[PDB]
Protein backbone atom coordinates (compact mmCIF):
# COMPACT_ATOMS: atom_id res chain seq x y z
CA UNK A 1 0.00 0.00 0.00
CA UNK A 2 2.37 2.66 -1.54
CA UNK A 3 0.96 6.38 -1.03
CA UNK A 4 -0.51 6.47 -4.46
CA UNK A 5 -2.83 3.51 -3.60
CA UNK A 6 -3.59 4.55 0.31
CA UNK A 7 -4.45 8.40 -0.51
CA UNK A 8 -7.11 6.70 -3.12
CA UNK A 9 -8.40 4.56 -0.93
CA UNK A 10 -8.77 7.27 1.75
CA UNK A 11 -10.22 9.61 -0.65
CA UNK A 12 -12.31 7.04 -1.89
CA UNK A 13 -13.66 5.63 1.46
CA UNK A 14 -14.64 10.06 2.13
CA UNK A 15 -16.96 10.11 -0.63
CA UNK A 16 -18.58 7.31 -0.44
CA UNK A 17 -19.31 7.94 3.31
CA UNK A 18 -20.89 10.88 2.18
CA UNK A 19 -22.51 9.24 -0.97
CA UNK A 20 -24.27 6.65 1.31
CA UNK A 21 -25.08 9.60 4.03
CA UNK A 22 -26.86 12.03 1.01
CA UNK A 23 -29.45 9.25 -0.51
CA UNK A 24 -30.25 7.92 3.17
CA UNK A 25 -31.47 11.42 3.97
CA UNK A 26 -33.02 12.21 0.57
CA UNK A 27 -34.78 8.60 0.80
CA UNK A 28 -36.40 9.48 4.53
CA UNK A 29 -37.77 12.63 3.07
CA UNK A 30 -39.47 11.21 0.13
CA UNK A 31 -40.20 8.08 2.18
CA UNK A 32 -43.90 9.46 4.26
CA UNK A 33 -45.63 12.27 2.75
CA UNK A 34 -45.58 14.35 6.08
CA UNK A 35 -42.10 13.73 5.50
CA UNK A 36 -41.76 15.71 2.43
CA UNK A 37 -44.08 18.18 4.20
CA UNK A 38 -41.30 19.09 6.45
CA UNK A 39 -38.98 20.05 3.59
CA UNK A 40 -39.41 22.63 0.42
CA UNK A 41 -38.96 21.80 -2.93
CA UNK A 42 -35.80 23.68 -3.06
CA UNK A 43 -34.33 21.53 -0.71
CA UNK A 44 -34.43 18.65 -2.98
CA UNK A 45 -33.02 21.06 -5.39
CA UNK A 46 -30.20 21.17 -3.51
CA UNK A 47 -29.87 17.43 -2.32
CA UNK A 48 -30.62 16.24 -5.99
CA UNK A 49 -27.21 18.93 -6.95
CA UNK A 50 -25.64 18.13 -3.78
CA UNK A 51 -26.01 13.68 -4.19
CA UNK A 52 -24.64 14.34 -8.08
CA UNK A 53 -21.66 16.75 -7.41
CA UNK A 54 -20.49 13.67 -5.28
CA UNK A 55 -21.60 10.73 -7.84
CA UNK A 56 -19.07 12.54 -10.29
CA UNK A 57 -16.59 12.32 -7.79
CA UNK A 58 -17.43 8.54 -6.78
CA UNK A 59 -17.16 7.71 -10.91
CA UNK A 60 -14.07 9.59 -11.07
CA UNK A 61 -12.44 7.52 -8.40
CA UNK A 62 -13.71 4.38 -9.22
CA UNK A 63 -12.53 4.97 -12.73
CA UNK A 64 -8.48 5.60 -11.64
CA UNK A 65 -9.20 2.08 -9.29
CA UNK A 66 -9.75 0.58 -12.72
CA UNK A 67 -6.50 2.13 -14.04
CA UNK A 68 -4.30 1.33 -11.25
CA UNK A 69 -5.58 -2.47 -10.69
CA UNK A 70 -4.91 -2.40 -14.61
CA UNK A 71 -1.30 -1.21 -14.15
CA UNK A 72 -1.13 -3.40 -11.66
CA UNK A 73 -1.96 -6.18 -13.67
CA UNK A 74 0.42 -5.25 -16.56
CA UNK A 75 3.55 -4.98 -13.98
CA UNK A 76 2.26 -8.29 -12.66
CA UNK A 77 2.57 -9.67 -15.93
CA UNK A 78 5.58 -7.93 -16.99
CA UNK A 79 7.67 -9.67 -13.76
CA UNK A 80 6.03 -13.01 -14.46
CA UNK A 81 7.62 -13.01 -18.49
CA UNK A 82 11.01 -11.93 -16.61
CA UNK A 83 11.63 -14.47 -13.92
CA UNK A 84 8.44 -17.37 -14.88
CA UNK A 85 9.23 -17.12 -18.52
CA UNK B 1 -16.80 6.08 -18.34
CA UNK B 2 -20.70 6.82 -16.79
CA UNK B 3 -23.76 7.12 -18.97
CA UNK B 4 -26.82 9.69 -17.64
CA UNK B 5 -29.62 11.24 -18.81
CA UNK B 6 -28.94 14.97 -19.10
CA UNK B 7 -32.53 15.80 -20.09
CA UNK B 8 -33.93 13.77 -17.28
CA UNK B 9 -31.72 15.89 -14.22
CA UNK B 10 -32.53 19.35 -16.05
CA UNK B 11 -36.32 18.06 -16.63
CA UNK B 12 -35.89 17.16 -12.82
CA UNK B 13 -35.14 21.21 -12.72
CA UNK B 14 -37.65 22.83 -14.32
CA UNK B 15 -40.23 20.83 -11.89
CA UNK B 16 -38.51 21.95 -8.68
CA UNK B 17 -38.39 25.69 -9.98
CA UNK B 18 -42.06 25.44 -10.98
CA UNK B 19 -43.38 24.22 -7.84
CA UNK B 20 -44.11 26.66 -5.50
CA UNK B 21 -44.00 27.09 -1.67
CA UNK B 22 -47.05 28.31 0.45
CA UNK B 23 -45.37 31.10 2.26
CA UNK B 24 -47.38 30.57 5.82
CA UNK B 25 -45.95 26.66 5.24
CA UNK B 26 -42.63 27.97 4.33
CA UNK B 27 -42.24 29.74 7.68
CA UNK B 28 -43.62 26.96 9.89
CA UNK B 29 -40.69 25.11 8.67
CA UNK B 30 -38.41 27.41 9.99
CA UNK B 31 -39.61 27.98 13.09
CA UNK B 32 -39.73 24.53 13.42
CA UNK B 33 -36.13 24.07 12.80
CA UNK B 34 -35.03 27.19 14.70
CA UNK B 35 -36.57 25.29 18.09
CA UNK B 36 -35.14 21.91 16.73
CA UNK B 37 -31.52 23.18 17.05
CA UNK B 38 -32.00 25.12 20.18
CA UNK C 1 -47.14 16.73 -2.61
CA UNK C 2 -44.51 16.03 -3.28
CA UNK C 3 -45.74 15.90 -6.92
CA UNK C 4 -45.41 11.90 -8.16
CA UNK C 5 -44.43 12.35 -11.25
CA UNK C 6 -41.90 14.35 -9.82
CA UNK C 7 -40.81 11.55 -7.55
CA UNK C 8 -40.64 8.85 -10.60
CA UNK C 9 -38.18 11.20 -12.04
CA UNK C 10 -35.90 11.49 -9.42
CA UNK C 11 -36.06 7.61 -8.05
CA UNK C 12 -35.18 7.12 -11.97
CA UNK C 13 -32.15 9.19 -12.01
CA UNK C 14 -30.85 8.27 -8.45
CA UNK C 15 -31.30 4.67 -10.29
CA UNK C 16 -29.24 5.64 -13.13
CA UNK C 17 -26.81 7.12 -10.91
CA UNK C 18 -26.31 3.77 -9.06
CA UNK C 19 -26.14 1.27 -12.17
CA UNK C 20 -23.33 3.82 -13.15
CA UNK C 21 -21.28 3.04 -10.50
CA UNK C 22 -22.17 -0.46 -10.20
CA UNK C 23 -21.29 -0.95 -13.63
CA UNK C 24 -17.87 0.67 -12.98
CA UNK C 25 -17.47 -1.54 -9.89
CA UNK C 26 -18.12 -4.54 -12.11
CA UNK C 27 -15.31 -3.81 -14.39
CA UNK C 28 -12.81 -3.38 -10.90
CA UNK C 29 -14.01 -7.23 -10.20
CA UNK C 30 -13.28 -8.20 -13.92
CA UNK C 31 -10.16 -6.81 -13.77
CA UNK C 32 -9.16 -8.30 -10.52
CA UNK C 33 -10.81 -11.72 -11.05
CA UNK C 34 -8.42 -11.85 -14.56
CA UNK C 35 -5.37 -10.82 -12.40
CA UNK C 36 -6.05 -14.74 -10.90
CA UNK C 37 -6.44 -16.11 -14.16
CA UNK C 38 -2.80 -15.20 -16.05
Amino acid sequence: PADYFRILVQQFEVQLQQYRQQIEELENHLATQANNSHITPQDLSMAMQKIYQTFVALAAQLQSIHENVKVLKEQYLGYRKMFLG
Amino acid sequence: SYYIDADLLREIKQHLKQQQEGLSHLISIIKDDLEDIK
